[PDB]
RNA sequence: AGAUACCGCCCUAGUUCUAACCAUAAACGAUGCCAGCUAGCAAUUGGGUGUAGCUACUUUUAUGGCUCUCUCAGUCGCUUCCGGGAAACCAAAGCUUUUUGGGCUCCGGGGGAAGUAUGGUUGCAAAGCUGAAACUUAAAGGAAUUGACGGAAGGGCACCA
RNA sequence: UCUGGUGCCAGCAGCCGCGGUAAUUCCAGCUCCAAUAGCGUAUAUUAAAGUUGUUGCGGUUAAAACGUUCGUAGUUGAACU
């Protein structure tokens, strides 16, 4: 579904292209960035399900008078725990869905789910409790036990079968009636999920093989070699 | 002035972890927090602690690792029998995976793993996970 | 997060960091793995694998870990005569 | 919003601290809430200087400055342009600059 | 009144710095005529404007070069350049003239601890 | 060893004012200064910048590709050490100007994807250090007593002020890069003598004919 | 146009001192008090202690002045947090974790009607400390952004100046 | 974004808002959607309400630190067996 394959212009874009890698939990190991958007459609993509959220206008005083930016919000998730939100602004409402997808498919981070209080079968919602604020809007999770469906507003009810999560309690501090803020206050608590210190957690690892360094004098070829 | 010494030893343990120090200064060390670390030195958040005996009230300078998150104390001391130990897990530890309420029992202080299976209760004495 | 026959399935393990144990992100874009090898003994003839230290972005932004591998290199063997 | 850290100026243990009059306007303005002028000039404009540099009887007879403190409304001093509406950023530089030229002001 | 050659005149004045650094001098006319077959001037009355700033371009190049411009040899001058002065080292060797306490220093840091000296 | 503070190159640290430095001393820096004289200046412990140096050797190399290492230095007092940095490496060098973002954008086509910048004074140009957190790539330095060390790693405590100071330990460390996977046979004497690796001249300044000339005619 | 105003003249109560009353100010840092912690950088107020650092001269010393170096209590200043907040911004306005917890006290609950009416109390008075409701209302407000580009300063332009 | 009617009218609308001879909001026709032997309206009350805050708020600028300090009742009180 390329349906042009298009060249790496980055660097990992190039391994991914190569074969390098098969493994995108192996990018968010070193916390390196993801800098363009067909590195991710080539590890995932297969039906990975997105749906926009918000297009209202947006507006700016000029001479005569006013001209409207349509933002948009789109949020694209993997059903087995990433999730992204798409920020941006454009001219039309179709350019603004479409520029935030690229935006959406670069802003993809993984959600670390678990148990709560027995270890059986699947894990399943939150393994803590964990927030995040952006601008005055917080919303804890709350690890819900087995089978305890959504418990939240629409905008993260839509967001939370997107990540890999089970069921949740939640409860949303703030002006939430701002559909777009309230968006972006979930994932603030979500990308906190890999930065909790749990104690599954305090055993020393197998260091890493840096990527850079594991692969390095297979990049001294001047050439964009694929596969 | 001090109406705590177990919260003017807990919030600057945990002043000091939130910047990453690798030691902290306590004062003035009640034999109360000592063992309120020494349930924490057990389950791996604290390191081999040491007491500097000065004759006016001690000083400890208290190793540790980095795994503590948030290590505060619950004041006024709310006395809970065993019936109401779960409403103080629930509503303050993240998850009933880990993280410990210290309770001074009538044996003595112990974390609320090991006094709901000894069963016994007593008042909160803080937290720490 | 361990199952009933003892699995880490979550999706992956987090690094830590070498001085802190602080757990690196998904998106600490500053987050640095050097890899420093020794010589053998007087100088050259230079092994493989490196010594690697890991340092999260929280400690760069706060500006030590200049001194974070300086005591690190201390007990590994990596420098002496300080 | 609070518009400056200091408000005026140098209102910290004090609590209230004495006021001055206004050149220009007469105002009674406090003396650290003041654009302040320790103004040095020559009496003699240095340009119609060598006019009386000939009547001087003795040894060209160096010519003795004027002083005066010019305590300003801040209403009648950006009126008078000594001080102006600067930007939100200049707005904090206090000690630059002196870095213009020779002796300003006399002319 | 321009004084400075205004509109886009780096079509020309910054492909003669390399690739047509010779093929023209100091003339003007001579510059005017070469215009023509280096590029397709498709309406050519602009063509003395990006043949005339030559007047300007190389008198601003060979005296005192600005910034920005290359001329294979303004710095090709390096192959001229590497003086090596004997014996650019420690001339007095050890050294005496330090600064009137760091013997000390290099007591403790050091084996070498030879002749010293020292000035306030 | 033969690691150790090797008096055949320490008597040089003496007379191009390497023991020096500012009368700041820069709180993240104090195990670095042995003592403060009178005037208020600093002798710095160049000691200890004799295994950071031979940490600075051990950074660059155990990187296979030793195309994407990056030498800087922005301020021009040092920008001709940075080019000769090239002479003996793999070493991309960069003097000047950098376009930001010089690894943070990908439609241009200026960007470079390195692995470890070596900045000759990071107050003069940690512009591009700030780019350096972006994209996971540590920042060794060369250090004054004031410098400003967010980012950095692993700071080097010299001089970084005098034009014969900075051009002797970037031939220095020009030197153990290439005693480490370099081989030039344990570490005989260079046909480059100590400074090659120089700022020319106070610009311009008395500079006489090419080739090293004295003047004979009156 | 008007001018019980701004501007200008002599002035009265007042400003002045005493002996009482009054008890309010944008009485402001619009930021209660004691306590612990958390960072840089530079200045200064006060005290202490090593500088044969200088240095005035009874002879150098005793002192005084400063010099850098410490040290207490700070107060200013500026820079950004592993800070926080809606922001403006703030070493506190942070440590209010993942509804948190050192202790104590006061005050608010959309806007008005209203600090009114009324009662009580204080006062020589002016007035002060207390202090509602009826009715009305879908907004009032805060910090910021773009235009508006006006006794807003700056830098420029034109015979529709 | 159905069809006729009316034209800041008649009226509708909990609030936001509609209507000024093209009305997606009125009045009717043709349809449609919710719950269903049910459902609508009015008053009260609980949740919503992190807008009463023990769990759990706010008080520099949005409503809010007494002008100031003493001070009893009260509330809180260093370590030590």
């Amino acid at each position: 579904e390329d349906s042009k394959e298009w060249v790496p212009v980055t660097k990992l874009g190039r391994l991914v292209r190569e074969g390098k890698i098969k493994s995108l939990e192996e990018i968010y190991l070193y916390s390196l960035p993801i800098k363009e958007f067909e590195i991710i459609d080539f590890f995932l993509g297969s039906s990975l399900k997105d749906e926009v959220l918000k297009i209202m206008p947006v507006q700016k005083q000029t001479r005569a008078g006013q001209r409207t930016r349509f933002k948009a919000f789109v949020a694209i998730g993997d059903n087995n725990g990433h999730i992204g939100l798409g920020v941006k602004c454009s001219k039309e409402v179709a350019t603004a869905i479409r520029g935030a997808i690229i935006l959406a498919k670069l802003s993809v981070v993984p959600v670390r789910r678990g148990y709560w209080g027995n270890k059986i079968g699947k894990p399943h919602t939150v393994p803590c409790k964990v927030t995040g604020k952006c601008g005055s809007v917080s919303v804890r999770l709350i690890p819900a036990p087995r089978g305890t469906g959504i418990v939240s507003a629409p905008v993260p009810k839509k967001l939370l079968t997107m990540a890999g999560i089970e069921d949740c309690y939640t409860s949303a501090r703030g002006s939430t009636g701002t559909l777009g803020n309230f968006a972006k206050a979930t994932y603030a608590a979500i990308a906190k999920t890999y930065a909790y210190l749990t104690p599954d957690l305090w055993k020393e690892m197998p260091l890493g093989s840096t990527p850079y360094q594991a692969y390095s004098d297979f990049l001294s070829k001047p050439t964009p070699r694929l596969h | 002035v001090r109406m705590n010494v177990l919260a003017d030893a807990l919030k600057c343990i945990n002043n000091a972890e939130k910047r990453g120090k690798r030691q902290v200064l306590l004062r003035p060390c009640s034999k109360v927090i000592i063992k309120f670390l020494t349930v924490m030195m057990k389950h791996g958040y604290i390191g081999e602690f040491e007491i500097v005996d000065d004759h006016r009230s001690g000083k400890i300078v208290v190793n540790l690792t980095g795994r503590l998150n948030k290590c505060g104390v619950i004041s006024p001391r709310f006395d809970v029998p065993i019936n109401d130990i779960e409403k103080w897990t629930n509503n303050l530890l993240p998850s009933r995976q880990f993280g410990y309420v210290v309770l001074t029992t009538s044996g003595g202080i112990m974390d609320h793993e090991e006094a709901r299976r000894k069963h016994l209760g007593g008042k909160i004495l803080g937290f720490f996970f | 997060m361990q199952n009933d026959a003892g699995e880490f399935v979550d999706l992956y393990v987090p690094r830590k960091c070498s001085a802190s144990n602080r757990i690196i992100g998904a998106k600490d874009h500053a987050s640095i793995q050097m890899n420093v090898v020794d010589v053998d003994p007087e100088t050259g003839r230079q092994t493989d694998g490196s010594k690697t230290y890991a340092i999260c972005g929280a400690i760069r932004r706060m500006g030590e870990s200049d001194d974070s591998i300086l005591r690190l290199a201390k007990a590994d063997g990596i420098v002496s005569k300080n | 919003t609070k518009k400056r850290r200091n408000g005026g100026r140098n209102k910290h243990n004090r609590g209230h601290v004495k006021p001055v009059r206004c050149t220009n306007c007469a105002r009674c303005v406090p003396k650290d809430k003041a654009i302040k002028k320790f103004v040095i000039r020559n009496i003699v404009e240095a340009a119609a200087v060598r006019d009386i540099t000939e009547a001087s009887i003795w040894d060209s007879y160096v010519l003795p400055k004027l002083y005066a403190k010019l305590h300003y409304c801040v209403s009648c001093a950006i009126h008078s342009k000594v001080v102006r509406n600067r930007s939100r950023e200049a707005r904090r530089i206090r000690t630059p600059p002196l870095r213009s030229f020779p002796k300003d002001m006399a002319r | 009144m321009g004084r400075v050659r205004t509109k886009t005149v780096k079509k020309a004045a910054k492909v003669i710095i390399e690739k047509y650094y010779t093929r023209l001098t100091l003339d003007f006319h001579t510059n005017k005529r070469i215009c023509e077959e280096v590029a397709i001037i498709p309406t050519k009355p602009l063509r003395n404007k990006i043949a005339g700033y030559v007047t300007h371009l190389m008198g601003r190049l060979r005296h005192s070069q600005v910034r920005g411009i290359s001329i294979k040899l303004q710095e090709e001058e390096r192959e001229r350049r590497d003086n090596y002065v004997p014996a650019v080292s420690a001339l007095e060797q050890d050294i005496i003239e330090v600064d009137a306490d760091t013997k000390e220093m290099l007591k403790l840091l050091d084996f070498h601890n030879i002749r010293g000296l020292q000035l306030t | 060893d033969i690691l150790s503070l090797k008096e055949d190159d320490i008597t040089k640290m003496l007379v191009a004012t390497t023991h020096l430095g500012s009368e700041n001393v820069n709180f993240q820096m104090e195990q670095y200064v042995y003592k403060r004289r009178a005037d208020g200046v600093n002798i710095l412990n160049l000691g200890k910048t004799w295994e950071k140096l031979q940490l600075a050797a051990r950074a660059i190399v155990a990187i296979d590709n030793p195309s994407d290492i990056f030498v800087i230095s922005s301020r021009p007092i040092g920008q001709r050490a940075v080019l000769k940095f090239a002479k003996y490496t793999d070493t991309t060098p960069i003097a000047g100007r950098f376009t930001p973002g010089a690894f943070t954008n990908q439609i241009q086509p200026a960007f470079r994807e390195p692995r470890l910048l070596v900045v000759t004074d990071p107050n003069t140009d940690h512009q591009p250090i700030m780019e350096a957190s972006y994209v996971n790539i540590p920042v060794i330095a060369f250090t004054n007593t004031d410098s400003p060390l967010r980012y950095i790693d692993i700071a080097i405590p010299c001089n970084n002020k005098s034009a014969h100071s900075i051009g002797l330990m970037w031939w220095l460390l020009a030197r153990e890069v290439l005693r480490l996977r370099g081989t030039i046979s344990r570490s005989v004497e260079w046909p480059v003598v100590v400074d090659l690796f120089f700022y020319r001249d106070p610009e311009e300044a008395e500079k006489e004919e090419a080739a090293a000339k004295e003047l004979l005619p009156p």
